[PDB]
């Protein structure tokens, strides 16, 4: 609710493997994952819609699943930061799940972090072990710290397919992370 | 100059957003300002 921890998100959308969209915002009050027509205000958070299958995708049998998952999306999956945590909670009728990744996602199946509560937030990304790893990259670790959160929305994780076959996935990067970490990289650090 | 010449090395796109943030978060983690600092300058001819 206190200003100063404001973090821009670069949102990317894939359906059926298939990026149909990406966007880049910068709320104070986070975000949410909407697939609809952006109306109910009483809910916080910058409304972030996902476009219709229909004007990227061919196969209509795929529009049709996507549309539905779409569908019961309801209030979202709202997503954002308080603190040195990155919060997230599932508002709508689509069980979601998340792991934290690298910017692409391997097909290394070995299940997902957690499920994104739906009562009450829950905490999905830890500023703090990633600055301490950020750190020893710089000096020499050669392990990149991740920061890419990846939400597989509608079914559940992908662990013995390859993702590319669920119906709707969203891949979230924190900006300034991925920055920090570049510039840890471009210092003179490799992996 | 500092700050600046980490952003130069942004040798990537981005927005005026998420500079501030990064700034955010070096002011917030001055021992992480130290190590770029200190990586600027780490690497010499051993053996």
């Amino acid at each position: 609710l206190v200003p100063g921890e404001e973090w821009e998100f670069e949102v990317t959308a894939f359906y059926r493997g298939r990026q149909v969209f990406q966007q880049t915002i910068s709320c104070p009050e986070g975000l949410r994952l909407v697939g609809s027509e952006v109306g109910d205000r009483t809910l916080p958070g910058w409304p972030v819609t996902l476009p219709d299958p229909g004007m990227s995708l061919t196969d209509r049998g795929v529009m049709s699943y996507v549309r539905h998952v779409l569908s019961c999306l309801g209030g979202g999956l709202a997503l954002w930061r308080a603190g040195q945590w990155l919060w997230a909670q599932r508002l709508g009728h689509c069980h979601t799940y998340w792991a934290v990744s690298e910017e692409l996602l391997p097909n290394s199946g070995h299940g997902p972090d957690g499920e994104v509560p739906k009562d009450k937030e829950g905490g999905v990304f830890d500023l703090g072990p990633f600055i301490v790893d950020l750190i020893t990259f710089t000096e020499g670790s050669g392990r990149s710290p991740r920061y890419a959160l990846w939400f597989c929305v509608g079914e559940s994780w992908p662990q013995d397919q390859p993702w590319t076959k669920r119906l709707v996935m969203v891949k979230v990067v924190p900006t300034c992370l991925r920055a920090l970490v570049e510039m840890a990289r471009v210092g003179g650090a490799s992996s | 100059s500092a700050l600046q010449d980490l952003l130069r090395t942004l040798k990537s796109p981005s927005s005026p957003q998420q500079q501030q943030q990064v700034l955010n978060i070096l002011k917030s983690n001055p021992q992480l300002m130290a190590a770029f600092i200190k990586q600027r300058t780490a690497k010499y001819v051993a053996n």
